[PDB]
């Protein structure tokens, strides 16, 4: 929530977690320099300059800058995120897995296993697909001299990317295990915030050459600060429903006399889901570079262009609202109230309580979702007005940064509170 | 705004008026916390990819 | 040059596949590791977990250096 930064670094117990996290991130960023055998990187970096390669930006941002360097983790954890989304879909469709999920955690572990396997298999599939379409349909426009666009190159790429996404997934799990915050979350966060410093540096370097107006950059940075303060102030906002109970032997309370309900859960999962969703058509249309129509429908979902930004905003709002609504279960709070003798002044403990809870939550979460949609919309507009242009400073990027930071800090502080009392 | 069901947006405003917003100190501390976190990881990762690039640069 | 290259490639495939097998066998306790962040009050290390850890790290580094080898073959 707030602070808990110095005390977390003083305590050796959390210091080990932090240093371990930094170590794994170091190994990640080091492994980000090991290129896929048989791939010309300079021509890719040169391809990402044109309008035909600009659409890759949204995909490049969530790769951790691995795409342009085509590392072993070329696609990042995004195949695993896509695998998780598809896993949600398949879970919804066929109840053969939901029965196992209803058989306890013993089925949940199965769901997890199949999710990960789906991730690795997606690594293989997407690797082979990119290698077949994007890398050698031109062909050989991105291939190193001495490398043929045959079965051998495809084999090498597949073998590389499979073990790549495998090792990366394992790393994420180890971060989730022996480190602060969520693994995949901190990894995506890292992959985004890595590019931040060179952007600022090159911008400052562009200021003195009379290329970029200093006022534009200053106003831009100020807008970043305002975004920070804004999301920080919204995430901590809450509605407090007073509950009085219970004079007699039923109580007495004795406990918290109010139920807090917030606009944000908060969760970094929604906008990541929406990110992958927005990336799928772009990732499926971009490899077929020579085809104009597919390039058109790919530019239709570009987060920079009005259309793609619109779709992105809708996705952010929708996913935020849905996730926030799902995470908060009225049933458990209500039965807790009934069992503890909790009585909210005005109604009777039971179904009408959850009905009223839904009645407030539904009217409440809307403004939060719309707010996150606003944070999704505004930065691209500012960039379109100001001189600065960077997808690393886009709406969804700021959403991810703020989200992950807040999540990690909140969790750590929560653990401190738990060890306290 | 359209027929025939009435705008429940008023409720969405009403239940927004009964919302307790965080204090000044909470906003300041939150902002400074996010800033500290982000700045820290940005500097550390920056140094990371920098020295990694400069180390790989020796392999030619 | 024909035998050598293909041998190194065989090692690439082998190390890759073995790494995949390892990370597939290794499931994070308190699953899944995508939803939550995990407890930070107390944690225990297992011999299977630790051993497969020490192994998969080595296989990881090996896969990296080997990727460099394949990536820099004249």
């Amino acid at each position: 929530m707030v602070k808990a930064f110095w005390s977390a670094l003083q305590i050796p117990e959390l210091r080990q977690r932090v240093l371990f996290t930094l170590l794994v991130l170091a190994a990640y960023r080091l492994g980000a320099f090991i290129p896929t055998p048989g791939v010309d990187l300079d021509k890719i970096q040169e391809f990402l300059r044109t309008a035909q390669g600009g659409v890759f930006g949204i995909i490049n941002l969530f790769s951790g800058g691995n795409f342009e360097r085509f590392s072993i983790f070329a696609l990042g954890i995004m195949p695993y995120i896509t695998a998780a989304i598809i896993m949600q879909i398949l879970v919804t469709v066929v109840p053969a897995l939901e029965k196992l999920s209803k058989e306890g955690e013993e089925g949940r572990r199965i769901i997890n296993q199949y999710t990960r396997i789906g991730g690795i298999a997606l690594g293989a599939f997407q690797g082979f697909f990119l290698a077949t379409a994007f890398l050698g349909a031109e062909g050989g426009r991105f291939l190193l001299p001495g490398w043929s666009p045959g079965p051998f190159f495809w084999f090498v790429v597949v073998v590389t990317q499979v073990a790549g996404i495998a090792l990366l997934l394992w790393m994420a799990e180890r971060i989730t295990e022996y480190g602060i915050g969520n693994g995949t979350s901190l990894i995506i966060f890292a992959g985004i915030v890595v590019e931040w410093l060179p952007q600022i540096l090159r911008t400052i370097g562009l200021i003195r050459t009379g290329e970029v107006n200093l006022v534009a950059f200053l106003f831009f940075l100020a807008f970043i600060v305002l975004a920070f303060a804004g999301m920080a102030a919204v995430q901590q906002a809450e509605r407090r429903i007073p509950v009085q109970y219970a004079r007699g032997a039923a109580g007495y309370g004795g406990q918290a006399t109010y139920i807090p309900i917030k606009l944000n859960a908060a969760g970094v999962i929604p906008i990541i889901f929406a990110a992958a969703i927005l990336q799928i058509p772009i990732f499926l249309a971009a490899p077929f570079q020579d085809n104009p129509v597919l390039q058109g429908i790919a530019n239709f979902f570009n987060p920079t262009r009005p259309s793609g930004l619109f779709i992105e905003v809708l996705l952010v709002i929708l996913f935020t609202y849905v996730y926030t609504a799902v995470q908060f279960d009225p049933k458990r709070i209500a039965e807790s109230l009934r069992e503890y003798g909790g009585f909210i002044p005005g109604i009777r403990p039971g179904e009408p309580t959850v009905k009223f809870l839904e009645h407030i939550v539904s009217r409440l979460t809307l403004w939060g979702a719309l707010f996150l949609g606003l944070v999704t919309l505004l930065p691209q507009i500012i960039q379109n007005l100001t001189g600065i242009h960077s997808i690393a400073f886009s709406g969804i990027g700021l959403l991810i940064v703020v989200g992950v930071a807040l999540d990690t800090l909140r969790q750590v502080e929560s653990q401190l509170m738990l060890r306290s009392y | 705004m359209f027929a025939r069901l009435i705008r429940y947006f008023q409720e969405a405003r009403a239940e927004l008026a009964r919302v307790t917003w965080p204090t000044r100190e909470q906003v300041v501390e939150g902002t400074q916390a996010i800033l500290l976190f982000t700045l820290a990881f940005m500097v550390i990762l920056g140094l990371y990819d920098t020295v990694f690039r400069f180390l790989i640069g020796l392999l030619r | 040059m024909d035998l050598l290259y293909t041998l190194v490639i065989l090692f690439y495939l082998g190390v890759a596949g073995l790494l995949v097998y390892l990370v597939l066998v290794q499931e994070p306790k308190q699953g899944a590791g995508d939803l939550m962040g995990g407890s930070a009050d107390l944690f225990s290390a297992r011999g299977v977990t630790g051993g497969l850890y020490r192994l998969t790290v080595i296989l990881g580094v090996v896969f990296a250096a080997l990727a460099l080898v394949i990536g820099l073959w004249p």
